[PDB]
């Protein structure tokens, strides 16, 4: 419970709108102007509507606010991949004296082009097989939607010990990254003709091959 | 107008202090500088505030007793002082601050008169309380197999955040740094690579830059190509 309530997810396509409600009471949304922030990953929270209805400084006009009586709203037209973010209301409230934000509502562009993963593997650096360890190391990149499951091979045989696999994250182009590392012991690693990785995108599998004799 | 600067990434263990600082660039005095935090998988949460013309702070209920605010028009510097932490404060912890004037500057006002949308941001301070001990990561070139992949392997450290240039900062198309996994012994690792055109691997060099405030080390690394018929130990 936020004293402010939103729903926690909103989406269109490409071009379709949406409109993200914020409900409050007589003490805050009820006396008092809402704010919006729009909080993209990795940067500041970016403040998009003041005064229930008031654009900040080069936010378009796609984006728009109202208010009446105790709930306002956030409409967002034209939607764009860029638009992929969470997004909050809050206002002042006068019994608690102080600022009250809504909970946050992810709003998601679906309907993006589908795009096959790139991988990239990497075998263990010389460096680190001198220190008695050994680390395999598939980036997965530029994919959408943004979920992948990653398998490892011996030669052909399946490695699940020693695998560490992120969840996927957007990049700053809006497709999706994730990266796994497979963990070995330098005589595991060079007793072996060849280690893969193999990634599997919406039922699509492709995959990397490494070898220890490879320079 | 104004930019807003906030003290580096902080460690620390339960039950200790934090204080986080957060420059202006000029005066900046008027209005409520706002403290505003995010903890992982959570929302936005407002912490409170200081109006530091009249110095009155306002806090959340949840904080009231161990967050003091200060504003110190003097070097227009505010700071945020969190005691007795808990995990629950492992979180990013931003400034703000609004972009207000007015022709007439209410001389006695109501506090919440001096509250605004929150249009000027600190980059944000990472603070991890924890009990586990801080370790700075090793790090390892990942050779180029027209393009190219090269990259540096930033293995085994502890917290949050690392970050990574290439040649100083000189190098930045084609650099894709990845989010951090963190594994299965609570250490983080993470890859930064750069893809180049194949054809300039002989000539050109490739030194990755890594920095992990919280352990106070650096790492520079080369990243040739593999050597066939040299195997090079120390």
């Amino acid at each position: 419970q936020s004293v402010l309530t939103q729903p926690p997810s909103a989406s269109g396509t490409p071009g379709q709108s949406v409109t993200i409600s914020c409900s409050g009471s007589r003490s805050n949304i009820g006396g008092n102007t809402v704010n919006w922030y729009q909080h993209l990953p990795g940067m500041a929270p970016k403040l998009l509507i003041y005064s229930s209805n008031q654009r900040s400084s080069g936010v378009p006009d796609r984006f728009s606010g109202s208010k009446s009586g105790t709930s306002a709203s956030l409409a967002i037209s034209g939607l764009q991949s860029e638009d992929d973010a969470d997004y909050y209301c809050a206002s002042w409230d006068d019994s608690l004296n102080g600022v009250v934000f809504g909970g946050g509502t992810k709003l998601t562009v679906l309907g993006q082009p589908k795009a096959a993963p790139s991988v990239t593997l990497f075998p263990p650096s010389s460096e680190e097989l001198q220190a008695n360890k050994a680390t395999l190391v598939c980036l997965i990149s530029d994919f959408y939607p943004g979920a992948v499951t990653v398998a490892w091979k011996a030669d052909s045989s399946p490695v699940k010990a020693g695998v560490e696999t992120t969840t996927p994250s957007k990049q700053s182009n809006n497709k999706y990254a994730a990266s796994s590392y497979l963990s070995l012991t330098p005589e595991q690693w060079k007793s072996h003709k060849s280690y893969s990785c193999q990634v599997t995108h919406e039922g699509s599998t492709v995959e990397k091959t490494v070898a220890p004799t490879e320079c | 107008e104004v930019q807003l600067v906030e003290s580096g990434a902080e460690v620390k263990k339960p039950g200790s202090s934090v204080k986080v600082s957060c420059r202006a660039s000029g005066t900046f005095y008027k209005y409520a500088i706002n403290w505003v935090r995010q903890a992982p998988g959570q929302g936005l949460e407002w912490m409170g505030g200081i109006i530091p013309f009249f110095g009155t702070t306002n806090y959340a209920q949840k904080f009231q007793g161990r967050l003091t605010i200060t504003a110190d028009g003097s070097t227009n510097t505010a700071y945020m002082q969190l005691d007795s932490l808990r995990s629950e404060d492992t979180a990013v912890y931003y400034c703000a601050g609004p972009s207000i004037t007015e022709s007439h500057y209410c001389l006695d006002c109501a506090a919440k008169d001096y509250y605004y949308g929150l249009d000027v941001w600190g980059q944000g301070t990472t603070v991890t309380v924890s009990s586990a001990s801080t370790k700075g990561p090793s790090v390892f070139p990942l050779a180029p197999s027209g393009t190219a992949a090269l990259g540096c392997l930033v293995k085994d450290y502890f917290p949050e955040p690392v970050t990574v240039s290439w040649n100083s900062g000189a190098l930045t198309s084609g650099v894709h740094t990845f989010p951090a996994v963190l594994q299965s012994s609570g250490l983080y690792s993470l890859s930064s690579v750069v893809t180049v055109p194949s054809s300039s691997l002989g000539t050109q060099t490739y030194i990755c830059n890594v920095n992990h405030k919280p352990s106070n080390t650096k790492v520079d690394k080369k990243v040739e190509p593999k050597s066939c018929h040299h195997h090079h130990h120390h």
